[PDB]
């Protein structure tokens, strides 16, 4: 880009100036819960009354009796997540560098041509 | 009844300490997540170590 109002908008989407927060809930009341529904969250002792949208989900087997667990704003850090991105950017420089790796190739291929216009030309002064 | 006390006092004798292995444990762990990589590798089509 080369305008400032493009530069702009893409520095404010370049970082994050809130603490990135994330909200665990385990659940178990009667009401089913959906990936799509917005729910009303209230507690007091943690000082919380907003609206939360679910985000993710483990649900049990309705026969299981067990709790349900319910994600908002994003998910906790984990480990296996760092590796999954550490290898996709490994995969990126990897190709990353086999395209580069062609690309010098071919300026190579771009430059004896090249020279030989310019002898032909050299050849013609002459 | 004695020896029943007698007995029972040896027998409260023994150290209530479990040993358990770590070796096993590690690799169940790294079994594990292996699994959860494989799966989120999956979801992102093959976007990853493979």
């Amino acid at each position: 880009i080369t305008n400032n109002d493009d530069l702009l908008i893409f520095a404010k989407k370049q970082i994050l100036d809130v603490p990135e927060t994330a909200l665990t809930i385990a659940y178990k009341g009667k009401e089913p819960v959906s990936e799509r529904d917005v729910w009303y969250f209230i507690h007091e002792p943690m000082g919380f009354e907003t609206e939360v949208k679910v985000t993710k989900i483990k649900s049990s087997h309705p026969w299981s009796k067990k709790f349900q667990e319910i994600g908002f704003s994003n998910s906790r850090r984990d480990m296996v997540r760092i590796q999954t991105q550490i290898a996709n950017q490994v995969k990126k420089a990897s190709v990353d560098t086999n395209k580069i790796n062609s690309f010098s190739s071919i300026a190579m291929n771009a430059y004896d041509s090249r020279i030989l216009t310019e002898v032909v030309g050299v050849v013609d002064g002459d | 009844l004695a020896r029943v006390e007698n007995l029972l006092e040896r027998l409260l004798q023994k150290n209530p300490v479990i040993k358990m292995d770590d070796k096993v444990v590690a690799e169940v762990v790294s079994r594990n997540q292996a699994n959860s990589f494989d799966q989120y590798n999956y979801t992102m089509g093959g976007a990853a170590y493979s």
